[PDB]
């Protein structure tokens, strides 16, 4: 590779990720919001 | 999941599992995912 490389010729990193499962041990961000009190209120605490 | 629960105590015996009562408490509970079916212990030896 040189530095006036075309584009089809200029370099590419490349990374595939690949999900292997079959307990999931890696799971996604879980988001969270605030607590308020002392209002009738829908509430999820860890599942 | 492999499940580890733990308790410390301190008894003044010479030889005996001693009597009363204790509950164990929860100490990890590890992710392996593996078929657990023998198991073993390992100790310490002095030397000099
Ligand atoms: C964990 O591994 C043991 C290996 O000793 C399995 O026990 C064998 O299981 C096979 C079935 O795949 C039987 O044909 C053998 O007769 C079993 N051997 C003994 C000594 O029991 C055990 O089944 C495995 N556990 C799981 C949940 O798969």
């Amino acid at each position: 590779f040189q530095p006036t490389n075309g584009v089809g010729y200029q370099p590419y990193r490349v990374v595939v990720l690949s999900f292997e499962l079959l307990p999931a041990t890696v799971c996604g961000p879980k988001k969270s919001t605030n607590l308020v009190k002392n209002k009738c209120v829908n509430f999820n605490f860890n599942g | 999941y492999f499940k580890i629960y733990s308790k410390h105590t301190p008894i003044n015996l010479v030889r005996d599992l001693p009597q009363g009562f204790s509950a164990l408490e929860p100490l990890v509970d590890l992710p392996i995912g593996i078929n657990i079916t023998r198991f073993q212990t390992l100790l310490a030896l002095h030397r000099s």
